[PDB]
């Protein structure tokens, strides 16, 4: 089931040659709903509506993990993977219940998922760098700034180390996504108009690399923290109470996770 | 956040079909799921090797005539 | 001229010894199909491994396929906890890292109970990784070996009386539980009880794994539908025509082909360096290393190549009277095994890697060993050379197809015949048997696959896609029934095994237009075209490479390979 004055010089200059350098296509088809039978959709509206009640939650994810004969629904689970994303970007657990059903399809060997790499890798790359993730702070009070900043944190930590998961499940990828993951982690950390948290998960994505790479991070990050932080022509002591953009907390956060992923260049 | 060019023109010129993307789904590019191959991690030469060989051949030529 | 069969065989029965009653039920017998073993690759819940108790099989012991229905030691229930907890740096890593201490110390003392030696195994096996975090503990722990031991430690003694401790929480609890119950019978079950008698989890535990085990089974995928595998071709250019039947390892980094000039060439499909270096490294960069070993032993054509399930050794069937075996880790060979009259086609190694079979045109198959020189059993009785040669799954059944039309089941053992499968018109060329196992698949030179089911031993259906042709390989999809086709006529094709039997395995509820016009065009003539069955679905052409190899990899991914022809 497959999809059943000239104005040519750019159709053939620029149509079918930005298109041959990404690979080619001849329109696999989605979506007519006669490709799937009774059951199967039965079983996806019956995991999709589960994610006293955490043990079905596990038993979906399990069942996600470890069942095979999923291929075809491999497709529609991506879909309502990213609309659950780039819909409901403001609750954690529903975000939180949306990485473990990615890290369960990503364990899942009876599933090729080497198709969807491209359509699984910005999700894993925007619930780490997103400029808002909660999005409703409950602001005016420093034990909810610090407690909404753990809950926000949490999710960094683990897109994070569900991006080295992937890293090392598709081997035969790389120089395919690691160029392509480093390129997105060096585009979105050097800049100055950004928010805290994802400078965060830009180094928290950095510490979950290795070698050279981050050897590669290692000359433009003066610039970086000279320009982040405000050191102009300071003799480092009043710097508890000296800075602009963040709060001291925060700014400890990154002095703290700058040398958390520093300590990888110095061990070897 | 309005200092860098390659993410604001990706913002412009692709502000009408991410529109009706996103409302297909609650029912060049990079998130369209069924059409995209994977990536090899070697595949075998089938081109370069020939002017390798050609320009080999140059550089046997290229030595001050040794055969 | 079917009845008059029938009647000799009554009074075959007759006058060989059955009774009226006893042959009227054993032809009843013989008429029903195999029923359903809804174990059927033994899926991990319910299955087991083989034993490894050092015995050559034997398929007795044994009812009949027509009726209805169908220990475990601790340092594997352990290593399969631990590297299942090994292989996570995550948000999860410090919590298994704390549990995984008080599991190992009550296996080990419910071990010293039992088996003194392997506890002693277990012991030594998982010491030196906690010794930091544990202290001298493991120290005094030294000296238990006996029952008589364990009084002796009073730390141990009171193992059992002090109940060990666990603040869990939630969702690692339910983690765990979720991942001991997915594999109850490799040692889940046995970590299980152990949990529940000698640990104190702060948060009744029966009630708690008896809704786990509900809510697993209230979702599952009972019915399983197709799925089109996604194929990935290897074409190999400049072989003149000198490249026989080739094969691909398994994790697919080696490639083995064998020439008409007497070689075997080995290819690192990833581009490996494929010398093994082993880090001494001590001289020859002047050498050309082309990513390609060449293997030199043989002295006729090599016409056929198997991997072992290892991947450490390749076995090569030349047309010189000898099939040689070589180290895959420093390119020599070891071993040549010379026992045949005439040129070897087919060899195969066993499901378990135990013992090879051999398939030569002197008409018989040979049953070798991998420390033997010579055969261990001969498989006589086909009327022309023996083209293919296959085990059972497990490793108890030989299947050889030959050029007389026909293709026989052996016994392993007694080395007779147990089926002999008739109803082809071409000389048998590749045979391959079901992971479930109660089905046969073969293809033959005149482009007709068939299967049959093993108890009843007639047909169920045929396949009727591929060209006039022979049909060079086949593979089966690892978890269900799809059959993977790669023939001569440069396609690779794809078959459901479940169409036309009792089970219709899930079709879709709800049209094409490509569908049932393709060969309604028949340019050519109606009697000059093929038309395929019901059960054919799609047909991948190669263009002018033909696919020498199929080879189904574990996660739905095929691999194809060939020789670029001209």
């Amino acid at each position: 089931l497959n999809d059943n004055s000239a104005s040519v010089t750019d159709t053939g200059a620029s149509q079918h040659l930005s298109n041959v350098k990404p690979g080619q296509n001849t329109e696999v088809k989605p979506l007519v709903k006669h490709v799937l039978s009774k059951e199967l959709q039965i079983y996806f509206n019956k995991v999709i509506s589960t994610l006293a009640a955490q043990h079905m939650k596990q038993a979906a994810l399990t069942s996600l993990r470890t069942d095979s004969g999923l291929h075809q629904l491999v497709p529609y689970f991506i879909q309502f993977i990213a609309e659950q994303i780039t819909q409901n970007l403001s609750d954690l657990q529903l975000l939180t219940t949306i990485l473990e059903m990615i890290y369960s399809l990503l364990s899942n060997t009876s599933i090729f998922l080497d198709p969807y790499i491209h359509s699984l890798m910005p999700s894993i790359l925007t619930l780490l760098l997103a400029k808002k993730l909660g999005g409703s702070p409950k602001d005016d009070s420093p034990q909810e700034i610090h407690e909404f900043l753990e809950r926000t944190n949490a999710l960094r930590d683990f897109a994070a180390s569900l991006l080295d998961y992937v890293l090392k499940k598709f081997p035969q990828a790389y120089k395919s996504l690691k160029p392509r993951v480093t390129r997105t982690l060096l585009k979105t950390f050097l800049d100055i108009n950004r928010v805290f948290g994802t400078y965060y998960g830009c180094l928290k994505g950095v510490s979950v690399l290795e070698g050279e790479s981050i050897r590669f991070f290692l000359g433009n990050l003066n610039n970086w923290a000279r320009l982040v932080f405000n050191e102009s022509g300071i003799t480092l002591d009043n710097i508890e109470e000296h800075l602009t953009k963040f709060t001291k907390e925060e700014t400890q956060i990154l002095v703290d996770t700058v040398i958390s992923a520093l300590l990888v260049l110095k061990k070897d | 956040d309005r200092d860098d060019l390659e993410i604001s023109v990706w913002k412009t010129v692709t502000a009408k079909v991410r529109a009706e993307i996103c409302l297909k789904r609650t029912e060049l590019q990079e998130y369209d799921i069924s059409n995209a191959i994977p990536d090899i991690v070697y595949e075998g030469v089938n081109t370069k090797t020939l002017d390798k060989m050609e320009d080999a051949s140059v550089d046997r030529m290229l030595q001050n005539g040794i055969n | 001229s079917a009845s008059d069969l029938n009647r000799i065989v009554l009074e075959y029965l007759n006058k060989k010894g059955y009774h009226r009653t006893e042959a009227m039920l054993r032809a009843e017998s013989g008429r029903t199909l195999t029923p359903q073993n809804k174990q059927s690759p033994a899926n991990t819940k319910t299955g087991k491994f083989p034993e490894q108790s050092s015995i050559p099989p034997n398929p007795g012991k044994t009812a009949k396929p027509i009726s209805n229905p169908t220990p475990e030691n601790y340092i594997r229930a352990y290593s399969m906890l631990k590297n299942w907890v090994d292989s996570s740096l995550e948000i999860y890593k410090p919590e298994l890292s704390y549990i995984m201490y008080p599991i190992f110390i009550y296996l080990f003392l419910n071990l010293v109970a039992k088996n003194p030696v392997y506890a002693r195994r277990f012991f030594d096996r998982f010491s030196p990784d906690f010794k930091d975090f544990h202290g001298s503990e493991i120290n005094r722990l030294f000296s238990v070996n006996s029952i008589d031991h364990i009084k002796e430690n009073e730390v141990a003694s009171a193992f059992q009386s002090h109940k060990y401790r666990i603040t869990m929480s939630k969702t690692t609890l339910n983690l765990l539980l979720y991942f001991l119950n997915e594999n109850e019978s490799i040692g889940g079950s046995l970590i299980i009880s152990v949990i529940n008698q000698h640990l104190d989890p702060n948060i009744d535990l029966k009630l708690e794994i008896q809704k786990v085990k509900e809510s697993r089974d209230a979702i599952k995928l009972d019915n399983l539908q197709l799925a089109l595998p996604s194929v990935c071709m290897y074409t190999f250019q400049n072989t003149n025509k000198d490249m026989s039947c080739l094969d691909f390892s398994d994790d697919c980094r080696i490639a083995a082909a064998g020439f008409q000039d007497s070689y075997i060439k080995i290819w690192s499909l990833d581009g490996s360096s494929l010398n093994n270096p082993n880090i001494a490294l001590n001289n020859n960069d002047k050498d050309e290393d082309p990513t390609c070993k060449t293997l030199v032993g043989h002295s006729g054509t090599v016409y056929s190549t198997s991997f072992s399930p290892d991947n450490k050794y390749l076995l090569s069937g030349s047309e010189d009277k000898t099939v040689r075996l070589w180290s895959m880790d420093t390119h020599t060979a070891l071993v040549s095994y010379k026992g045949h009259n005439h040129p070897v086609w087919d060899v195969s190694f066993s499901p378990l890697g135990h013992y090879f079979a051999t398939a030569s045109h002197d008409q018989t198959a040979r049953l070798w060993s991998c420390d033997h020189i010579y055969p261990l059993r001969i498989f006589a009785g086909h009327l022309n050379d023996v083209d293919c040669v296959s085990f059972h799954p497990n490793g108890c059944y030989v299947f050889t197809g030959s050029s007389d039309k026909t293709c026989r089941m052996w016994d392993v053992s007694t080395g007779d015949s147990v089926r002999l499968f008739l109803g082809h018109t071409a000389p048998v060329i590749s045979i391959a048997v079901c992971p479930d196992g109660r089905w046969l698949s073969t293809g033959s030179e005149d482009g007709i696959i068939n299967v049959w089911d093993i108890g009843t031993g007639k047909r169920l259906k045929q396949m009727r896609g591929h060209g006039k042709n022979a049909i060079y390989s086949l593979s089966y999809s690892k978890e269900g029934n799809v059959l993977i086709s790669g023939g001569a006529d440069h396609t690779v094709r794809v078959w459901d095994l479940k169409k036309a039997t009792t089970e219709p395995s899930a079709e879709p509820d709800e049209g094409d237009v490509t569908a049932s016009i393709n060969q309604d065009i028949k340019e050519y003539g109606r009697r000059r075209t093929v038309i395929p069955t019901s059960d054919l679905v799609a047909s991948f052409y190669t263009k002018k490479t033909p696919v020498f190899k199929v080879k189904f990899s574990r996660s739905n991914l095929a691999l194809a390979g060939g020789a670029f022809r001209p």
